[PDB]
């Protein structure tokens, strides 16, 4: 039942792994759904070539910024941004798949994957997903992320689309 | 100014 995702990810263009999720559509069905139709392309835009502009070591890596790239951009399928569904699921550990936000009721295209328990976020991110593998991928693209989140190299999002 | 922080 529940969608399975993923992204190859690229260092420099010189790729690294595949990295898949699982989409819990059975807690966050419009949340979810987005992601689905983000990372197939199924509306003309999507994760498919973006970057992970952001990625804090032991925090997370965050992406989704397929129209501006730098933190500013990226959208829904809905048109721009989207409410709070709801706040159910909790960011629980490494792998955890949550969305991104410029406060509530904001949320677009950009999300973020936990490589730690990040409990604060909590009640403030809407979590609606988790690696189902790959988070090995995410172990050594974690070490291209400055303190401040500036990563070292590029990392891309190579490849990206639905299985199941 | 999308972001996640801590």
């Amino acid at each position: 039942v529940n969608p399975t995702v993923f992204f190859d990810i690229a260092v420099d263009g010189e790729p690294l792994g595949r990295v898949s999720f699982e989409l819990f559509a059975d807690k966050v069905p419009k949340t979810a759904e987005n992601f689905r139709a983000l990372s197939t392309g199924e509306k003309g835009f999507g994760y498919k070539g973006s970057c992970f502009h952001r990625i804090i070591p032991g925090f997370m890596c965050q992406g989704g910024d397929f129209t501006r790239h730098n933190g500013t951009g990226g959208k829904s399928i809905y048109g721009e941004k989207f409410e709070d569904e709801n706040f159910i699921l909790k960011h629980t550990g490494p792998g955890i798949l949550s969305m991104a936000n410029a406060g509530p009721n904001t949320n677009g295209s950009q999300f973020f994957i936990c490589t730690a328990k990040t409990e604060w976020l909590d009640g403030k991110h809407v979590v609606f997903g988790k690696v189902k593998e790959g988070m090995n991928i995410v172990e050594a693209m974690e070490r291209f992320g400055s303190r401040n989140g500036k990563t070292s190299k590029k990392i891309t999002i190579a490849d990206c689309g639905q299985l199941e | 100014h999308v972001g996640p922080i801590a």
